[PDB]
């Protein structure tokens, strides 16, 4: 923990989408990249391993957690073994590349194990408030960091691993410079539909409207990682299609379409997916992003889906009118120049959240059995 | 530590939950417990300095009258 | 020390059902007296502690001095009935006059506190917190005092006889909508000489035939809809230089009463939308909604329009007051950030 103490005290370094792009497009210099990553990757790692380290002792004790920590630690040290190796011989650079491969795979199953250590703690220790709001805090940051970690590695391997036949030939790493939002929407939909189709033999049609304020007829495109977006959309379509079928299943009107509206303004790219699934009480809407019918846990889940959005200064929000339907909205920055990575830093400000004792409520709270007036 | 008048008209409350463990240190203000009168559910905060020696009214006791000895505090922590 | 004593008391939340029951069945002016003479100075204490935890370069300000004393004033005037006997009708008449005096002292039509935060034009929005609680409490003051005066005021000609105080036990929301809109439209016509039309639709999930009703305080709902309707028209008109109707939808389900107002006024960027709630109007409307466990949300499609939505608890039993309690927690907010880039 001495090096871990030192690196953790460094602050991550976020990059705008523009920056990833201009870098793999203008520069394309594997020297600068190794230079940045041999520091940046072990930093983000140490700023994460530090937090998980401040979890409640019951949780930290789950074999799934100590397991995670060790994988993180190792990857940390294999990387730390470059603090001074120079980017001059293509021997170093070539071997860095390989390490990135290794750790990517090594970590491939971190999310799985993590989720396992938390559940194994829930149904083994306690339903209380503050402890649970804590874990929420931890996971948003834990996962977001993870998301960012792969983002950085993917850009380096795709850019310099030079795999002869690139799956996506126009892309810059994972970034689509000319991404058609309407297109990623139809695909996200097409596939949630196919699933629906197989498990319900039925499915709500899709409806799309674009409105480009910026330039009233040029289709709405953006600089983004297509796959990230696709996943958020799928998640939402899956949910609106489930809710719709389930309600109109015993009626006799067919299935109301699921409407989508994409808009591009001066600084917001907004996408809205509306459905008439019966809406949901406000009360439970909030719960949705926390960690007599079933059928299809396929996507990433709303929580992760939203991390993806928030990751590049965007957001995902749910609005519903209980009794009628729901409006799910994804917000993405119109400009890549404003699309900076949103990373969790391990500083004392973070420290406080894992070191707080329950407190009194800032506001009033009703009796469970109030005095009857009269 | 006596059960006080948390609201003007109050007479008796109910120890909903204890938020401090017997042995723990008590700083002027720390949430000490959850008391649910019939007006509202209140978070009872520590008044004096001290250490939780022991509790006298178990978690969940209902209709506890005013002045009821809730629990005892002790100055130094060797008691 | 008086203040200290009343500040350690925790505000007592009342639900719309309790408010409706008391003034419909009991209606005992003697009791209400007994309740209000203790509760009000309790609520006044808790707001006064926080105001006094305000960074001095603000507490300093002229407008703020004015306020701190004003609350003090009310706190004392109401405390002389600490132990006076309701038995003599005269005590009740004076008390009724004191309520009328404090109700005016703390009206929000005359922005004092707000302007005190303007003088701050001389010289990190932890100010947002305070004001939201500050104002929330005065919403309650008025709620408690209007109930009493409406019930025991002796006005032999109430505007709404079947009302219980300021509560309409069969509040036909659609009508409160038209009212809010018709007055907005009027304020409009006055500077634009024709405003966007109003389109309304309900859907009573609970019984699609019946028009949507609910136990609520019409005036409160009016302020919220007026404000929004106001904003939806201003935008629609300001954009469309030389109009797209304003659409409203009212829905009612098991738990929620949702009222949505939408305009095609070109929308707003997400970034700014938030700033529509810190005091840098719409913030009070939302306090009104949250006061009885409801809420007000805004969401826009920058480049197209806006969706303002009001959520109210469909059951009087679950419409409790949400009051600002002063304790350690409350205290912490006045002594203190980012762990994200
Ligand atoms: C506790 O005092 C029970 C509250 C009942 C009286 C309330 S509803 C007064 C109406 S102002």
């Amino acid at each position: 923990p001495k090096q871990i103490e030192r690196y953790s005290r460094f602050s991550p370094s976020p990059l705008s989408i523009k920056q990833f792009l201009d870098f793999g497009r203008d520069n394309a210099c594997e020297k600068t990249s190794y230079m940045f990553l041999r520091k940046e990757l072990p930093v983000r790692l140490a700023n994460t391993m530090r937090e998980v380290n401040l979890l409640p002792d019951n949780l930290l004790n789950r074999p799934s957690v100590g397991l995670v920590q060790s994988w993180y630690m190792q990857s940390f040290l294999e990387l730390l073994e470059y603090e001074n190796k120079s980017p001059e011989d293509p021997q170093v650079l070539d071997n860095f590349l390989q390490v990135l491969i290794k750790v990517r795979n090594r970590h491939n199953d971190v999310v799985p194990t993590m989720a396992q250590g938390v559940i194994e703690y829930k149904e083994k220790f306690g339903f209380d408030p503050f402890i649970s709001t804590n874990i929420q805090y931890f996971l948003d940051r834990f996962y977001t960091n993870r998301i960012s970690f792969r983002m950085l590695i993917n850009q380096h391997t795709l850019l310099f691993g030079g795999d002869t036949n690139p799956v996506h030939p126009k892309h810059i790493g994972s970034i689509d410079p000319t991404c058609n939002v309407a297109d990623v929407v139809k695909d996200a939909y097409e596939t949630a539909k196919m699933l629906c189709e197989q498990y319900y033999l039925v499915a709500p049609e899709l409806e799309v409207e674009e409105f480009n304020a910026k330039a009233p007829d040029k289709p709405i495109q953006v600089v983004y990682v297509p796959s990230h977006l696709f996943h958020m959309l799928f998640e939402l379509f899956k949910n609106s299609m489930r809710a719709t079928v389930e309600l109109y299943e015993d009626r006799k009107e067919g299935y109301p379409a699921v409407k989508t509206l994409v808009t591009l303004g001066k600084e917001d790219l907004s996408i809205k997916i509306s459905d008439l699934g019966g809406g949901v009480p406000l009360r439970k809407i909030d719960r949705l992003f926390n960690y007599a019918a079933p059928l299809a846990g396929f996507g990433y889940g709303l929580p992760i889906s939203r991390l993806y959005a928030r990751y590049f200064q965007g957001d995902l929000k749910l609005y519903s009118m209980e009794g009628v339907g729901t409006d799910a909205v994804i917000y993405l920055k119109a400009l890549s120049s404003e699309s900076f990575e949103r990373l969790p830093v391990f500083n004392k400000s973070a420290w406080r959240h894992y070191k707080t004792t329950p407190e009194a409520d800032d506001w009033s709270n009703p009796s469970s059995e109030p005095r009857d007036a009269s | 530590v006596l059960l006080p008048a948390l609201s003007p008209t109050m007479t008796m409350g109910t120890v909903q939950r204890w938020e401090k463990k017997v042995g723990e240190k008590l700083s002027e203000g720390d949430l000490l417990a959850e008391i649910e009168t019939d007006k509202a559910t209140i978070g009872f905060e520590v008044q004096e300095e001290g250490y939780l020696a022991k509790i006298l009214v178990p978690e969940g006791t209902r209709d506890v009258p005013l002045g009821t000895p809730l629990c005892i505090i002790v100055e130094k922590e060797a008691d």
